[PDB]
């Protein structure tokens, strides 16, 4: 078992984005999709911070 | 005045813990290449120096040897009697002394 | 006359002479020892001693001068604003007229000029 | 609106003077404790008048 498990940790390691490059690259433009959709809707004070994440429920 | 008492021209940084005294970081302490990586840069610039850097090499040695002489009037003695008869502001300009 | 919030400790340091005393900062613990509910702005405690000036005043606008103002928070806030008042003027005064005095200044211990050198 | 006082400015022209009080109103940010309000803070409720030191009646008597 300690063989298979540390032989599939490294195939998973080695290759892997044969199946999981996909799922990765959409998590990508999904991370600045709503990255940017964020600074289009939040309340921004005088410094860059939301102080009020709370404002609404799009805003939270 | 305080026998353990030093002045220090560049910023260090002390340690706040207790029992203990000491620098623990420099501010702005950029680490250079590593050992092996200034080892491999060397070996590229003394490679080059072995392979092509040889020919005309006894006569900037004593070019060189003349110059670390204490007085003027002994170096141009040396490039004269060692150096076939070499100028003082020509062999100045070989080695790189001229502006 | 300090002209900021925050003066470096070494150069109120003697380079000459024993250092027997630094001119240390605002002792801000001091202004959580009042009892009392006060209005302090931060942008005034760390101008050098301002805010003992300002505790005292606080002291002394909430109990009297009697018998009421003899409490060990408002003593100690009287007297530290007289003495950072005093140890500034001397302080200053020996920065203007005794600068060598002090590390950092330059002429504390001179550099040559190259003519001296002889070379 | 811009509500005059007492306490003046210190410009020459009009201009100035207006230009001072986009500067200082461009920076407001209200802070209201009343609900359906587009600028509504239940805590990190900003004050809107300034503390100032004085010595009181007990300190000069
Ligand atoms: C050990 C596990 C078991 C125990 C668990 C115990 C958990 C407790 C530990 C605390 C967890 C950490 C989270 C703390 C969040 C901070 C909250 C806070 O301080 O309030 C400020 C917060 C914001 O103040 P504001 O009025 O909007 O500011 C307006 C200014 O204009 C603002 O502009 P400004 O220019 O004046 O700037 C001011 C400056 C001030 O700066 C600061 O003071 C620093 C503040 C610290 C926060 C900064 C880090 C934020 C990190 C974000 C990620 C947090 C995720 C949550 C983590 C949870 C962990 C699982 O900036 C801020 O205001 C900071 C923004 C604060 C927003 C907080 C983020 C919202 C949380 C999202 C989840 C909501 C869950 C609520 C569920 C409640 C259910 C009852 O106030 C509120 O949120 C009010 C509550 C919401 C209103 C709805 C009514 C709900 C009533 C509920 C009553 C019951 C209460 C709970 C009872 C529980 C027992 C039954």
């Amino acid at each position: 078992g300690f063989g298979c498990f540390s032989i599939i940790n490294y195939l998973y390691g080695r290759y892997g984005y044969i199946i999981n490059e996909s799922s990765q690259k959409r998590a990508a433009q999904d991370l600045l999709d709503n990255d940017m959709a964020a600074d289009k809707i939040l309340f921004k004070n005088r410094v860059g911070a939301p102080t009020r994440p709370l404002r609404s429920l799009d805003d939270m | 005045m305080q026998n353990t008492t030093n002045i220090v021209h560049v910023p260090v940084h002390m340690g706040h813990t207790h029992y203990f005294d000491y620098i623990d970081s420099f501010p702005k302490l950029k680490e250079g290449p590593t050992l092996e990586e200034n080892h491999i840069t060397n070996q590229k610039i003394l490679r080059e120096q072995l392979i092509s850097g040889q020919q005309g090499l006894e006569q900037n040695l004593c070019l060189r040897n003349c110059f670390k002489l204490s007085q003027k009037r002994y170096i141009e003695f040396c490039l004269d009697r060692k150096c076939g008869g070499a100028d003082f502001q020509r062999a100045a300009t070989i080695l790189g002394y001229t502006k | 006359t300090i002209f900021a919030e925050t003066w470096e400790a070494s150069e109120y340091q003697y380079r000459n002479k024993a250092n027997l005393k630094t001119l240390p900062v605002n002792h801000l613990g001091k202004l959580a020892e009042l009892k009392f509910d006060f209005v302090e702005y931060k942008a005034h405690q760390l101008i050098a001693c301002h805010l003992y000036e300002r505790m005292t005043i606080h002291c002394m606008n909430q109990y009297g001068l009697f018998k009421d103002f003899y409490r060990p928070e408002c003593l100690d806030a009287q007297y530290y604003f007289k003495t950072c008042v005093e140890l500034n003027a001397a302080y200053g005064i020996q920065k203007k007229f005794f600068p060598e005095h002090f590390v950092g200044s330059p002429y504390a211990r001179p550099v040559p000029q190259f003519q001296q050198l002889g070379l | 609106p811009v509500k005059e006082g007492q306490a003046k400015l210190w410009f020459s022209t009009k201009e100035e003077a207006d230009a001072y009080d986009d500067k200082m109103i461009s920076n407001i940010e209200l802070k209201s404790q009343d609900y359906e309000d587009e600028n509504f803070s239940p805590v990190f409720n900003r004050k809107t008048q300034e503390y100032f030191l004085e010595p009181s009646e007990k300190f000069k008597s």
